[PDB]
C-alpha cells in the first residue's frame, strides 16, 4: 500500500516511496531539479568520469530553456537560474565557462562539456 | 588574550591507541591510524564511516592519503607500507618501508613521493608509480624518528623529528640533512611547519612537558610554550588562527594564543593520553589521537565581522591596510556587480580593546567595537571616544541608536544612547537575544518579545528563532527560525492596551497584541 | 519469491555454497554464480549491476564474490540490508570468504540463507539468532421538521432479524420571530447499537411521566439533535425499527435449472416506497433468463451475475423469473439479495408528537418530512 497524503512521517523506506509520490504532484519537463533520486544515481556509474559528465548535463540544461535549435538544446525549466542578469553578483556565466572547454577537465567530462556550452548558450 | 574559537567534536570513535590522525588532503574524510593493526577512515561531515583497511594485525602507527591515486599508505609493524585502493578495497601495493615500524608518513601531492619516519632511525622516500620502489635513502637521525612533515614552500624540503633532540631539515636530492636544528632538549616528537608561501617556522614537541617554537629562516628559537604539566606528546601549528595545539599523555589537549602563550582552553574527554596532533591545511578541523580513541575536532571563527553603514566606511577588523587591534576600512568602490570589489580602504582613528565584533552603525554615525564583555565606542569618521558600554554580546537595533547587549545577568539588556535602559528589563530570565525594536528573548523553549515602552511581554512565539531583525517602523518583524522565517505584525494598539494591562503572561504571553501575518 | 537466491560464488566458475529457498534454482545455481562473479558480477565496482536479465548485487571478499540475485524488486533498500546482514553472518562462520573454508561451512552460511531470506522475502538475522540454531415578522412564523434516516439491516431466508441498525437526524428550519422556547416531544426510543448526539441549547427536562425536550432554536436550519434520543442518532433498526421490506426467497431447483421467485412485502398498503430495486443475484453458469413480473421492470445482467428489479413506486409487489444453467461442479450455496428503497416515513419509528413553541402565538407547522433511505439492507 502505497502513497501518502504528507510530506513523509519518517525512515528510508517512506522516503523511498516518496520521491516516486513526488514526480507524479510534477511530471512536467522532467524532474528539472533532482529529488532524492540523487543519492542512488551516483553509483549508477562509479567507474569515474562518467558521473561529472553526466552531473555537468543536468546542470547545463537546469540553466534555462533555450531556442533549442540545432545543438542549442537545454529543456528542463526556462527559469530558474535564469540566465545573464547585469546585477547578479558573481553571476551565471561562471559556471558557462566551464563548459567551454579545451580539455580543462578531462576528456569524457571534456566531449559533454563543449556540447553543453553550445548548448545553453 | 582573547581569540575568535568554539570547540566542537565533529566525530569520535573509540578504538586502541592510535598514533596519528590525519585529515585526508583534499576530501572531508579524516584516516587516523590505530594500534589495532587497523587503520580506519571516518567521513566527520556526514557522519559515515567510509572504510577501514587492515594493515597489519600488530599497530599501525601512521596513516595518510595520496589522494591523487585515490590510495592510502599505512605503515605498521609489520615494517611495512601497505597501500591500498580506498574506493576498490584491496591492496593496492605492499613493500618494506623501513626495517621497523612505520611512526609517520607524508605525502607530496605534486611529486610521487612519500617519504616515512620510522624508528629505524631512518626516514626513506618511495615513490607510488614505480610501485613503491625506494627512491631515496635518507640517514641522517640517530634516533627513533617520531614525525615527519614536509615544508609548504619547498615540498623537496621535509622535516623529520626524532628523540635525538633535534629535528634535522632535510632535502630529497641528498641523504643526508642539509642543516640540523636542536629544536628541543629532550628529544623531539613532533615537527610541523606553520603553513602558507611565507612562513618559515618548525615547531618541536618534547617529553620535557614543552613545545618550542622556532624560526627556521633567523634560526632562533622565538619563544616556549608552557604545553602542558606533562610530557608533550605532539605539538603542531593551527594554520589560520594564532594558536598553537598541543597534546600530552595527561589525556589534556591546550590551546595557546601564539601572540603572548596565555592559555586560551585546556581540553580533556575521558579518552586520555594524547599522542598527536595535526591540522587541516584549509584550516578550522584539528584531529588529535588518544590512547582510547581518535576524535575529530571543528575549531571556532568561521565567519568575519563587519557592518556597512551609509558614509562608505565599511569596518572590518584583521585584514589588509587594517590592523586587527586597531579599526580601519573603508568601501567606496562600485565596480560591477559580477567580481569582488577592491579593499578600497581609508585610515580609521583609535581603538582600545579588541573586536569580537566590529561594526559601523548603519546610518554612519557611530561605530562599535566589542570585545570581552565590553563595548566601546568610537565616532563615524573621526574615531575618538565617543562611548562605552558593557556586552558579551551587541547588536544594533533597527533603531541604531539603541541598542540590544546581553549584559549576561539573566536578563536581555538594551541600552540607549550607550547608557543602560533599566525600562527595559525581560519578566523572561534569558538565555539568549535577538535585536531589533521588540527584544526578543530566548528562555524556557521560548521565544518572548519584549516592549521597548514598559518591558511586559507582548508575546511569545513558540519557535525559538536564530534572529529576530525588526522594520524600521517596528510594527512588522523578521524572524529567522529553525521554521524557515515568519514575519509578524505587532499591532501598536493592541500592544499599548495589553502591555498596560500586563494581560500578557510572564513567560508564554498574551497571543494577542502581535500576529502572525506569514 | 521476489528473491531466486541467496548465493556465495567463488569466481572459481561455481557456486561455493547457496540457497535455493523452495526448489526451482539447483544446477542454475551454480552456472549463474560461475559466469557473471567472475566479472564482477559484470561490474566496474559498482553494488548492483544487471546481467543475462538477473539483478546480481554483490560485495568482492578476495576471490569469491557474496551475491544476491533478484529477478523482480520491491524497494531499493531492501536488496543491499539482506545482503549487508548477510555479510555480519558470513565472517561468523568462515573468517571473510575463502572456498576451502565456505565449503567447510555449507551448513552452516545454507541455515543462515533460509532463516535470512524466507521464500524470497528478506526477514532479518544477526550472530545472536543464528546461534540458537547450530546450538416584526411572526405572521410569517412558520417551523418544518425533516427527518432524514438510512436503515440497515441483515437478515436471514428464515427472516431471523440478525442485526440492523437505523441511522438518522432530525433538521429543523424555523422562521419564528424573536427567540421562542421550543418544547419537543417524540417518542421513546431503545437501540442495541448505540450513538446519539444533541445540539448545543438543547435542555433536558425529568418529568415523572414522559419524556420531554425543551431548547431555543438557532433560527434557520440546523441539526436538532435534541435530547431524548436526540436529533442526531444511530439507533438501533433492531431497537423497533420497521423494516419496510421483508423479502422471502424461495429458490428451486427445476431440475437442470432453478426457479427462484422473490417476495417482497412492504408496511402498510397505503404507503408506498419509491426508488426500490431488488437485486438477486445469478449463479456463474447462466445461459439465460426469463423472468416476469407485475409491477416495474426487471433486467438481467450478465456481468453483475445479477438479476435487477426496478420499481419506481410501490404500494408493495412481487417477482419471478426461471434461470437455464449449465451444470458445471454441484450445487452452490446462495449469495444475498440487496435492495435500495425510499419510504416516507422513518424506520427508526421516530414520531414528533408535538412542539410547542412559545415567546410567542401559534406558529405554523407548515410541514414535518420524512425520508427514509435503505441502508445496507442485505437478506439472504
Amino acid at each position: 500500500v502505497e502513497l501518502i497524503y504528507k510530506v513523509c512521517h519518517a525512515n528510508p523506506s517512506e522516503r523511498a516511496r516518496f520521491i516516486r509520490c513526488i514526480y507524479n504532484l510534477l511530471q512536467s519537463s522532467s524532474p528539472a531539479v533532482k529529488y532524492e533520486a540523487a543519492g542512488t544515481l551516483v553509483t549508477l556509474s562509479s567507474a569515474p568520469t562518467a558521473i561529472k559528465a553526466a552531473a555537468q548535463c543536468y546542470i547545463d540544461l537546469i540553466i534555462k530553456e533555450s531556442d533549442n535549435n540545432v545543438k542549442l538544446i537545454v529543456l528542463d525549466r526556462l527559469v530558474e537560474l535564469k540566465e545573464h542578469p547585469a546585477h547578479e553578483r558573481v553571476l551565471q556565466d561562471l559556471v558557462m565557462d566551464i563548459l567551454r572547454v579545451l580539455s580543462t577537465p578531462d576528456l569524457e567530462v571534456r566531449k559533454k562539456t563543449l556540447q553543453l556550452a553550445l548548448d545553453l548558450v | 588574550m582573547p581569540l575568535r574559537l568554539d570547540i566542537k567534536r565533529k566525530l569520535t570513535a573509540r578504538s586502541d591507541r592510535v598514533k596519528s590522525v590525519d585529515l585526508h588532503p583534499t576530501e572531508p574524510w579524516m584516516l587516523a591510524s590505530l594500534y589495532n593493526g587497523s587503520v580506519c577512515v571516518w567521513n566527520h561531515e556526514t557522519q559515515t564511516l567510509v572504510k577501514t583497511f587492515e594493515v597489519c594485525d600488530l599497530p599501525v602507527r601512521a596513516a595518510k592519503f595520496v589522494a591523487r591515486k585515490n590510495w592510502v599508505v599505512t605503515g605498521a609493524d609489520d615494517m611495512q607500507i601497505r597501500v591500498f585502493n580506498y574506493n576498490t578495497l584491496e591492496r593496492v601495493h605492499m613493500f618494506e618501508a623501513h626495517s621497523d615500524y612505520i611512526r609517520c608518513i607524508a605525502v607530496h601531492p605534486t611529486q610521487p613521493f612519500i617519504l616515512t619516519s620510522s624508528d629505524d632511525m631512518l626516514i626513506k622516500l618511495w615513490d607510488w608509480d614505480k610501485k613503491w620502489s625506494c627512491s631515496q635513502v635518507f640517514e641522517g637521525h640517530t634516533h627513533y624518528v617520531m614525525q615527519i612533515v614536509i615544508n609548504p614552500k619547498d615540498n623537496n624540503q621535509f622535516a623529520s623529528a626524532s628523540l635525538d633532540r633535534t629535528i634535522k631539515v632535510w632535502q630529497l636530492g641528498s641523504s643526508s640533512p642539509n642543516f640540523t636544528l636542536e629544536g628541543h632538549e629532550k628529544g623531539v616528537n613532533c615537527i610541523d611547519y606553520y603553513s602558507g608561501g611565507d612562513k618559515p617556522y618548525l615547531i618541536s614537541g618534547a617529553d620535557d612537558r614543552l613545545v618550542k617554537i622556532w624560526d627556521y629562516q633567523n634560526k632562533t628559537c622565538v619563544q616556549t610554550l608552557e604545553g602542558h604539566a606533562q610530557n608533550v606528546s605532539c605539538a603542531s601549528f593551527h594554520p589560520e588562527l594564532p594558536i598553537i595545539i598541543t597534546g600530552s599523555e595527561d589525556g589534556t589537549v591546550r590551546i595557546w594564543h601564539s601572540s603572548t602563550y596565555r592559555l586560551e582552553s585546556t581540553l580533556n574527554y575521558g579518552m586520555e593520553r594524547v599522542w598527536c596532533v595535526a591540522s587541516l591545511r584549509g584550516s578550522n578541523n584539528v584531529a588529535l589521537g588518544y590512547d582510547e580513541g581518535s576524535i575529530i575536532v571543528k575549531l571556532g571563527r568561521e565567519e568575519p565581522a563587519m557592518s556597512m553603514d551609509a558614509n562608505g566606511k565599511i569596518i572590518w577588523a584583521k585584514h589588509s591596510e587594517v590592523q586587527q587591534a586597531n579599526l580601519k576600512a573603508m568601501g567606496d568602490t562600485e565596480i560591477k556587480d559580477g567580481e569582488r570589489l577592491p579593499l578600497a580602504v581609508k585610515d580609521m582613528g583609535s581603538c582600545e580593546i579588541y573586536p569580537q565584533t566590529i561594526q559601523h552603525n548603519p546610518n554612519g554615525r557611530f561605530v562599535v567595537v566589542c570585545g570581552d564583555g565590553e563595548y566601546i565606542i568610537y565616532t563615524a569618521m573621526a574615531l575618538r571616544n565617543k562611548s562605552f558600554g558593557s556586552a558579551q554580546e551587541f547588536a544594533w537595533a533597527h533603531d541604531s541608536s539603541e541598542y540590544a547587549i546581553r549584559e549576561s545577568n539573566s536578563i536581555v539588556k538594551i541600552f540607549k544612547n550607550f547608557k543602560e535602559k533599566k525600562s527595559f528589563k525581560p519578566d523572561f530570565g534569558a538565555e539568549s537575544i535577538y535585536g531589533g525594536f521588540l527584544l526578543g528573548v530566548r528562555s524556557v523553549n521560548g521565544l518572548a518579545f519584549y516592549d521597548w515602552e514598559n518591558t511586559e511581554l507582548i508575546r511569545r512565539i513558540e519557535i525559538q528563532p536564530k534572529h529576530i531583525f525588526w522594520s524600521d517602523s517596528g510594527e512588522l518583524v523578521c524572524i529567522a527560525t529553525e521554521e524557515s522565517f515568519f514575519i509578524l505584525k505587532y499591532l501598536s494598539e493592541k500592544v499599548l492596551a495589553a502591555q498596560e494591562t500586563h494581560e500578557g503572561v510572564t513567560e508564554d504571553g498574551i497571543e494577542d497584541a502581535f500576529e502572525v501575518l506569514g | 519469491m521476489v528473491l531466486l537466491a541467496a548465493a556465495v560464488c567463488t569466481k572459481a566458475g561455481k557456486a561455493i555454497v547457496s540457497r535455493q529457498f523452495v526448489e526451482m534454482t539447483r544446477t542454475r545455481i551454480e552456472g549463474l554464480l560461475a559466469a557473471f562473479p567472475k566479472l564482477m558480477n559484470t561490474g566496474k565496482q559498482h553494488t548492483f549491476v544487471e546481467t543475462e536479465s538477473v539483478r546480481y548485487v554483490y560485495q568482492p571478499m578476495e576471490k569469491l564474490y557474496m551475491v544476491l540475485i533478484t529477478t523482480k524488486n520491491s524497494n531499493i533498500l531492501e536488496d543491499l540490508e539482506t545482503l549487508r546482514l548477510f555479510s555480519r553472518v558470513i565472517p561468523e562462520y568462515c573468517r571473510a570468504l575463502e572456498e576451502n573454508e565456505i565449503s567447510e561451512h555449507c551448513f552452516d552460511l545454507i541455515f543462515a540463507f533460509d532463516e535470512i531470506v524466507a521464500l524470497g522475502y528478506r526477514e532479518n538475522v544477526n550472530l545472536a539468532q543464528i546461534r540458537t540454531f547450530t546450538e416584526p415578522p411572526i405572521n410569517m412564523e412558520s417551523v418544518h421538521m425533516k427527518i432524514e434516516e438510512k436503515i440497515t439491516l441483515t437478515c436471514g431466508r428464515d427472516g431471523g432479524l440478525q442485526n440492523m441498525e437505523l441511522h438518522g437526524m432530525i433538521m429543523l428550519r424555523i422562521s419564528d420571530d424573536k427567540f421562542g422556547r421550543i418544547r419537543l416531544h417524540v417518542e421513546n426510543e431503545d437501540k442495541k447499537g448505540v450513538q446519539l448526539q444533541t445540539h448545543p441549547n438543547v435542555d433536558k427536562k425529568l418529568f415523572t411521566a414522559e419524556s420531554l425536550i425543551g431548547l431555543k432554536n438557532p433560527e434557520k436550519s440546523f441539526p436538532v439533535n435534541s435530547d431524548v434520543g436526540v436529533l442526531k442518532w444511530r439507533l438501533q433498526t433492531t431497537e423497533e425499527s420497521f423494516i419496510p421490506l421483508t423479502i422471502n426467497c424461495w429458490p428451486s431447483e427445476s431440475g437442470n435449472g432453478c426457479d427462484v421467485n422473490i417476495e417482497y412485502e412492504l408496511q402498510e398498503d397505503n404507503l408506498e416506497l419509491n426508488d426500490v430495486v431488488i437485486t438477486i443475484p445469478l449463479p456463474s453458469g447462466v445461459g439465460a433468463p426469463v423472468i416476469g413480473e407485475i409491477d416495474g421492470e426487471y433486467r438481467h445482467d450478465s456481468r453483475r451475475n445479477t438479476l435487477e428489479w426496478c420499481l419506481p413506486v410501490i404500494d408493495a409487489k412481487n417477482k419471478s423469473g426461471s434461470l437455464e444453467f449449465s451444470i458445471p461442479g454441484q450445487p452452490n450455496d446462495f449469495f444475498p439479495v440487496q435492495v435500495s428503497f425510499i419510504s416516507k416515513k422513518n424506520y427508526c419509528n421516530i414520531q414528533v408528537t408535538k412542539v410547542t413553541q412559545v415567546d410567542g402565538n401559534s406558529p405554523v407547522r407548515f410541514s414535518t418530512e420524512t425520508t427514509f433511505l435503505v441502508d445496507k439492507y442485505e437478506i439472504l
